[PDB]
DNA sequence: CACAGTGGTAGTAGGC
DNA sequence: CACAGTGGTAGT
DNA sequence: CAGGATAGGGCTAC
DNA sequence: CAGGATAGGGCTAC
DNA sequence: ACTACCACTGTGCGGCGGTAGCCCTATCCTG
DNA sequence: GCCTACTACCACTGTGCGCCGGTAGCCCTATCCTG
């Protein structure tokens, strides 16, 4: 048996996408050319597989997790959870496959387990400890859309996906002096961390169903919250203290489950209490206040009315807190969405300039067109950006360049207006890095010095040379990046490293492997990517993959 | 038997299976909304005015009293003595059961639209566990009156639910919680004839008895074709409930009961097989100690019914059925669901 | 060291593994195992290049008109020296093309072992350097939904079209024999689709396409007129072309034969019939159309001799107004066949649940009513759900006796349930001939009884479905019903002849252009046809069929 | 100078650069169209119909005797004394050349719609060569007429076409070609001061002499700022011709020519190089035998125009001239060209 | 009748 | 400042 | 007042 | 005649 | 044989029947 | 009787048709009733 072992050979089928059938080609044609099994068949991958996925690892919880069955041989349980998919009880269109979350926390923490104690060596501890560990796990549910529904017996399933996955972000063992970052994911909003935890053929929309499926992986949530794992790793009962911070979440997303009103709402923020108007004239000084528990006291003020209000003096005391918040969720930036509307926004801001609608406030909707297509044949011809309907990340940290600002400029008969779009790019690309690193007080201490002066400064630029759009009118995310990204930094230390950038990167992953690793059957399709993209995430076979550096 | 569809416009994605339907007075009311109350309609509850069979899910708006309820999936609606709508349990959209009593009253109808007081009536004493699919239903007796709560499906209590099966129902024990709306007391009454438990079950609410009809028992999975009479005399003090296992029952589960006439209340659909409706409807002749399921003439069901897997509906209470079917979900947000409205 | 490179680049391609995560395999396996068992990334490359075109030597006894006779060129612009000067006609296009020459050696010499075990096969020899008469299935398919991208380049449709060739027959001569060397067991396998030409293009765009494809259709014209020497297994053999063109959807046969569109009165690419000619005789109707043919008419169109009016010359050229730019076989696409069908099948459900043939007039949303109901109850019964655009797939579970006895739960009429039944057990007992890649092997009841299976399914179109199919029948219709058989006495079969294979190869185009290209509009196309040629390639096919 | 943008609802997608515009009674029609003749023209030719700056591009019958020729994409287009176009050259929408002359005269016009008699002249003689991006303009010696055509570009001749470079065009060898159309008898002239092909250039054909502005050379890449007049003679017997390279030439290539006036015309820009268009207009003042390139006052661009990377259009034919860019939203479907009008006084 | 998967069972060849 | 490719070429 | 354009929709293919 | 619904569009996020 | 570089990708929104063409007929639109 | 390899088998996938700004929601205002 010269050859690979059967996790090496997992690790290889995953990271390198490798379908099981053609990684089943790939052996057996190693196999009948050299003879020799190189790699490894498919049943031993799959019980490999049988390790790397929940269900495997034992595991205990000091004390025991309420609701959540002690069973640590659960793997990818329905999503359902039991639903009645009834035809007598709320319909479901819904294949729901999940891990269970202390479970699936487990696999990932036996997971890195080599990398937990790669850091409490690096960290000058001792390797044999068993202290009282502290996983950050950022947990990430993003809805997906284009998820084409397969024909098949199943439900009547919608043709979107919801891809709930925490990322196991930091652990930090505290060795009576501090709590010391044992392991710290270095590329957080990678593919490779945000490990899956429910895989709905749902829309992030459909609250009934959204919550039908999530509120497991919630009551799960707030157990693990309240207890310890003792789980073993290196041979000793290792035991983590477990601290979700719920931030990979579209801002759509958090108002959906934080009982919080549409984005287009005139409170404005799933951080603050504020409204757009105090928003767009304030513009910084907003300080963090939504809060679970907040918003869920809200809500109870809002359903009970204690002091019979109106609906619109109600609205106000609970601040847009209509709904019950079911996640958790911390008041945080979803940094790729973020990064992304505020790249829409300064689209349009272009589109606007290329109209002088500082001087034109009246403008037609077909010469509002025009611009937009002014626009996009430059960004074209000087920044090679097609034009894309939906704006993306990409177009935008393209787009949010001081180059494009130079292009956008051609196109402005106004040399004060190429200033005003050129120091608001100046400040938005001097406060970027900090709301988009992974860590602002090593990557850009330089800006997150001085983000809060940064912001004053873009702020009330807005409120002079841009006037227009943003009087009355500021976007969610340009509130939440002017005005709390310095708390959140001194909250959570980072923002890039806390978005859903990595969940959706991983929606790519779902894609890929709905359509090349899984079985194409409603029934077992979200299963099967369930798996595969949990193997992806696994750290072991990252490390076998490492192998090469290692 | 009047069997004419329903076009709605805009907040048709409102429309659900669970939500409930309530008659202030001829004014039919959409309250059980998909998803959480939108600033559309930040109260959740709508004018559910059909129009030239049109449906305008009209925005209504509760008063200052009020206490803005959650949108409630499969709630126990019943109307009360005034005129104040009992919901009881539903499935919030948080999938949450509601406790909760919720008394939707009427306050202002100075405008043309209403404005509801929906009250939050806390209960005490053997309160009915959070549950969905039951019946709440007012029994008059002896002019003192009281909700007959029963059945339902609900959440496992917090020590049995467990997260692999976190959305597992089971039917609530049967019991008969008498429920002073005046005190907010219910009374847990268990009866020996109601050994299993019911959900989905119609429900006909007479004085000083409720006909309880047609339900489903997830323990057994099947839906007995069973008429139980739950008689409820209000002598002072704790008052004297007995139920009857009637015959003639008709094994029904999600029917929507809809009264035509007085003493009499069609049973319109429904479901016999969780894989076979109820395309029969039933008319339900009731006397003080009387009742006769008469099996009423089938309806003109189009094959936009006939072949839907499932359907739901609630009587808009003028002897009319609102009734629900999955459309065609040729895209994603085409149309929620085909309605139809069949008057008796 | 067990695996030599091409191997390797076998595994790398079939197991669709894009070159950096074949370079992780390879590095951890070395890392792993110490041993390099996978050669790397280069030896790969370099192995490309003998499957590759550009690399076997080769001439053609009469020199090829107005190809280059060098033997060294493999992906070359599509764009073929088109000046992209802003005074000419602007290229929005990224094509980038093998030279059909250097293309059909390269699969020739990667069937090199399967001509030669075929021949062994076939009680001949490997000194024999006789003509072999290769077929060339052409397959030329327009893709769209191609996302393009950012970065420097032509702004570009978000279209394609990918130019192929299946090597579908070779076939040598042995005294007056014709001998079946080889015969792509596959037909429309996207294992056989020798991808030819990758233009980031737009079928619909004649003037882009045609100066894309007019050097492949030189290259082609003069194969047609020449003869290959080409050195397999150190033998020096010639290699007759006959290029058949049916991979073509009839939209792009009528753009590239002259013809006017589908929805022309002159409803087929075979015969000059007319939409109501075919809606009332359905079944007779000699295969007439041939790219002379329409070059014949185009230029009688053009000059008019007789001096007709537009409507006299349109029907004396019979819709030959555009000039054949392509010389397509008059035949047809078994897949879009099914595809046509079908959509005719369930547009005929969607009114027979209107019983249309009671109630001609309906209102549009009642059609849509029932367009629904058919939806609604297809996802229950036949489990395949509501499609906008149909596929073969959805024509595959549709077109079957379960799907008409679903669809018959939906109509109340019982003589309505028998024309349905009867229409489709027709044409499931006549699609097996224009599916079967031999249905004189596969199916050849079906195919003897064709003509009469034709001739009820159309009789009952006409009297049955009359409704639908008076005075307006389909054009695949009235191809499946009038020209399959002399299709069949021609070709020898249909969907070995069906853009398939091509239109599988969409899938893989994807997949490349995703996964196994440089993801930049300058190599995008280049590095899909190299990918897309190599999985491709016979040779690695059959190193990843060592097992078997 | 004047401009204005206008709108083209349906068959804009026909619009594609290299059509050529033909004045006929006043009427201007269209011809060149995207893709081969559809049935909704199955002739090509379509009444062009700006009215209240929105284009309609009816559909255009021709006649019983005519040849119904083919989109014939940067032909060389000239104009005659009833008053019938001659088309030479021109790109197939099978981008092959044509080497057919199109005569396309009027055959009868009623309701204002026209029927034309877009007759084939077929060259005898020194038939030039399938070409295309030339130009063919007709002079008047000794009262008979005779066209002129000069060069422009070509495919490579077949014993030097490859197929790697098919469509690689070459600029014709420059001669004149003297087409009379009496008989169709092309006559080459191989003129010492015509050394560079040219193509794309602007002819001016005024009495006797026509007036060659810009053009690009392949064979240079680059666009000559000449000015060639080729003076021609049709006398009783020696048909001669004489070019001599004038200076106040200008660099433009697919420059737009229209006879504003009479004996004035204006050259509003093609390209002055590939990627830096020639958005300054150029008056050309012809006296009888003198001719003066001016720079009008250059129109007051749009934006969508200045940032344009190429441009297309021909002559309405009295003083106007349609343009034509890229709209490039998602050339997909809706709109593909965003086209204007740009009169001159 | 397209075809090459999609991967997890299940059943069946082998070993021992 | 996402990040893991995308593959060939150039450069160690 | 009827002839011609013409917009729209049904129909063919993709 | 002004109050209320209401349709539409601009705006926020996806 | 490694690795960097280039100059970008997809995941990040969703819906919905669409084009193009053709051909016939119900408007419309004249004079 | 254990394990190991191999392969059928399930019932389906995508590639086959594009096109475009969209939905959901919010909320604020021009329409539009509403007698
Ligand atoms: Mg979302
Ligand atoms: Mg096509
Ligand atoms: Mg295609
Ligand atoms: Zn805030
Ligand atoms: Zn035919």
């Amino acid at each position: 048996g010269s050859g690979l072992q059967p996790a090496v050979c997992l690790a290889i089928r995953v990271n390198t996408f490798l379908s099981c059938s053609q990684y089943h080609k790939m052996y057996r044609t190693v196999k009948a050319i050299t003879g020799r099994q190189i790699f490894q068949p498919l049943h031993a991958l799959r019980n490999a597989e049988k390790v790397l996925l929940p269900g495997y690892h034992p595991f205990e919880w000091q004390p025991p997790l309420k609701n959540v069955s002690s069973r640590t041989d659960v793997g990818i349980i329905d999503g359902l959870s039991g639903l009645a998919s009834s035809v007598d009880e709320y319909p479901v269109d819904t294949i729901a496959k999940r891990f269970r979350y202390d479970s699936a926390l487990v696999s990932a923490l036996m997971d890195m387990e080599e990398d937990i104690l790669e850091g409490m060596r690096s960290q000058d501890l001792d390797d044999y400890l068993n202290g009282p560990f502290t996983v950050v796990v950022k947990e990430s549910c993003d809805g997906m859309g284009d998820v084409s529904e397969k024909h098949g017996s199943g439900p009547a399933v919608p043709e979107k996906a919801v891809r709930f996955s925490f990322t196991v972000m930091r652990i930090t063992i505290e060795h009576g002096s501090q709590n010391v970052k044992v392991f710290e994911e270095p590329k957080p909003n990678s593919v490779l961390c945000c490990k899956p935890l429910c895989l709905m053929l749902a829309d992030e929309s459909d609250h009934e169903t959204l919550t039908a499926i999530l509120s497991p992986l919630i009551a799960e949530r707030e157990a693990m919250k309240s207890s310890e794992l003792t789980l073993e790793m290196g041979g000793i009962p290792r035991t983590f203290k477990f601290i979700f911070r719920g931030t990979g979440y579209d801002e759509k997303l958090v108002r959906e489950v934080e009982g919080l009103e549409a984005s287009g709402s005139v409170y404005i923020c799933t951080l603050c209490d504020t409204t757009r108007l105090e928003a767009s004239q304030n513009l910084v000084f907003h300080s963090i206040t939504r809060s679970h528990a907040e918003n869920l006291q809200r809500y109870e003020v809002w359903r009970s009315n204690p002091y019979h209000e109106s609906v619109e003096e109600l609205r106000d005391r609970v601040k847009g807190v209509s709904a019950k918040p079911f996640i958790e969720t911390v008041p945080s930036i979803d940094a790729l969405h973020c990064d992304i509307g505020n790249a829409a926004e300064f689209y349009k801001i272009f589109q606007l300039e290329i109209g002088e609608v500082y001087k034109h406030p009246n403008a037609s909707k077909e010469e509002r067109k025009r611009w937009q297509a002014t626009l996009d044949k430059h960004l074209r011809k000087r920044m090679n950006l097609k034009p894309i309907m939906m704006m993306n990340g990409n177009f935008a940290r393209k787009l949010m360049t001081q180059e494009t600002v130079d292009a956008v400029c051609e196109l402005i008969p106004s040399e004060e207006r190429h200033e005003a779009l050129r120091e608001l790019m100046d400040l938005y690309l001097k406060m970027k890095p900090v709301w988009r690193s992974s860590c602002p007080a090593k990557e850009c201490p330089e800006s997150l010095c001085q983000y809060s002066f940064n912001s004053q400064r873009f702020a009330e630029l807005l409120s002079t040379k841009f006037k227009y759009r943003y009087e009355g009118k500021i976007t969610n995310y340009f509130h939440k990046t002017l005005a709390h990204v310095p708390e959140i930094i001194e909250r959570d230390g980072s923002i890039g490293a806390w978005a859903s950038e990595g969940n959706e990167s991983g929606n790519k992953l779902f894609r890929r492997f709905r359509k090349m690793n899984a079985r194409q059957s409603k029934c077992y399709e979200m299963e099967d990517v369930l798996k595969h993209h949990w193997l992806y995430t696994s750290k072991y076979l990252q490390k076998f993959m490492n192998a090469h550096n290692a | 038997m009047a069997l004419q569809m329903v076009t709605v416009g805009h907040n048709i994605a409102l429309i659900q299976p669970g939500f409930s339907l309530m008659n202030f007075d001829g004014q039919v009311f959409f309250f059980g909304q998909k998803g959480w109350p939108k600033r559309s309609c930040p109260t959740g509850v709508f004018h559910f005015d059909i129009k030239q069979n049109h449906l305008k899910l009209k925005p209504a708006i509760f008063s200052k009293d009020s206490c803005y309820l959650p949108p409630l999936r499969y709630p126990a609606t019943c109307s009360y003595k005034k005129h104040q709508y009992i919901i009881h349990g539903g499935k919030t959209p948080n999938n949450e059961l509601s406790d909760k009593i919720y008394i939707m009253s009427v306050a202002c109808k100075n405008n043309k639209k209403v404005t509801f007081r929906c009250t939050e009536k806390d209960l005490v004493g053997d309160v009915p566990e959070p549950r969905y699919g039951h019946s709440i239903d007012v029994v008059y007796s002896r002019g003192k009156s009281m909700g007959v709560l029963f059945g339902g499906r609900s959440y496992m209590p917090s020590t049995q639910r467990t997260t692999e099966k976190w959305n597992s129902v089971a039917d609530c024990l049967p019991h008969v919680f008498l429920i002073d709306f005046e005190f907010g007391c219910a009374t847990s009454y268990i009866l020996p004839e109601l050994q299993d438990g019911l959900s989905f079950h119609v429900s006909i609410a007479r004085n000083d008895t409720v006909y309880i009809l047609g339900g489903h028992s997830l323990a057994s999975n099947i839906r007995p074709a069973n008429l139980y009479r739950i008689r409820v005399d209000l002598p002072l003090g704790t008052p004297a409930v007995n139920c009857t296992v009637l015959p003639g029952g008709i094994s029904v589960s999600s029917a929507i009961l809809t009264q035509t006439n007085n003493d009499e209340f069609v049973i319109v659909g429904g479901y016999q097989l969780e894989n076979q409706k109820r395309m029969v409807c039933s008319l339900v002749s009731l006397g003080d100690n009387t009742i006769e399921i008469s099996e009423m003439e089938t309806p003109d069901w189009t094959s936009d019914i006939k072949h839907s897997k499932i359907w739901f509906g609630s009587n808009m209470g003028n002897g009319t059925i609102f009734l629900g079917i999955p459309g065609d979900n040729k895209q994603a947000m085409s149309e929620a669901f085909y309605f139809y409205t069949l008057r008796c």
